[PDB]
């Protein structure tokens, strides 16, 4: 959960949730929590495929640039129809390039609050290491 | 009494030292020259000279055996010796009785 309902009200407004949110009833009138609960899982989803090579993917904290993505993802996601030319899905193509970057190693993952994220132990790995007669006998 | 000058009784002469001390005659040895290390082997040299000398004795034991030439070598120089003749020679100017013992 790297964003929340309160998170997508204060980025995109409410009326605008209001009206892609609500598929039932015209004019809208609520905002249906089910659909946007599943539209920040699906961009979760999304960013723990971009980032499990370099993170542990259960984080116990949201920096907060992965907040904005994910709540840009979940926007772009709660739309049933989308076009190539939909300023939204320029937006979210331009979040995925910078989750791609992040992947690629030319971006780093930024404080949470105050402490850094959890970087996995990929380079870490090396052999053993046979050293004898080096030491102090 | 012996050439140290220890009292010395004929009773305890009956009955080796070792006899009662039956646990040390059922020991096998460790072999401490398996995976040997130079750590190991400096450790194991320190602790022999603050007394323990068991390890360093198996450790020799086993050096002894798995090296060919410095078996080879240790027989040769022992053979050398075991192959000299030799006689016992009375104290300096001795008189009868002394040349007599010996």
């Amino acid at each position: 959960s790297y964003c929340t309902l309160a998170d997508l009200i204060e980025q995109y407004s409410e009326q605008k949730i209001r009206e892609v949110s609500d598929r039932v009833n015209k004019p809208a009138t609520t905002i249906d929590t089910v659909i946007v609960d599943r539209a920040i899982a699906d961009a979760d989803s999304e960013i723990d495929l971009h980032l499990h090579g370099r993170y542990q993917l259960p984080l116990a904290s949201v920096p907060t640039a992965l907040k904005r993505i994910a709540c840009g993802l979940a926007y772009a996601n709660l739309h049933i129809v989308l076009k190539e030319e939909n300023p939204v899905y320029k937006t979210a193509e331009h979040l995925r390039k910078l989750l791609s970057g992040i992947a690629n190693g030319k971006l780093s993952l930024a404080l949470d609050a105050d402490g850094k994220p959890a970087p996995v132990a990929n380079t870490v790995q090396i052999s053993e290491g046979r050293n004898d007669w080096g030491a102090d006998w | 009494v012996d050439v140290y000058g220890n009292p010395i009784r004929t009773q305890q002469l009956r009955e080796p030292q070792t006899s009662r001390l039956a646990g040390l005659a059922k020991e096998f040895a460790q072999h401490p020259a398996k995976g040997l290390t130079p750590a190991k082997l400096a450790r194991i040299l320190v602790e022999a000279e603050q007394g323990n000398l068991q390890a360093q004795a198996e450790l020799f034991m086993d050096m002894e055996e798995r090296d060919a030439h410095l078996f080879a070598e240790m027989s040769k120089r022992k053979r050398a010796i075991l192959g000299l003749d030799w006689a016992v020679e009375p104290p300096r100017n001795a008189s009868a009785a002394e040349k007599a013992d010996a």
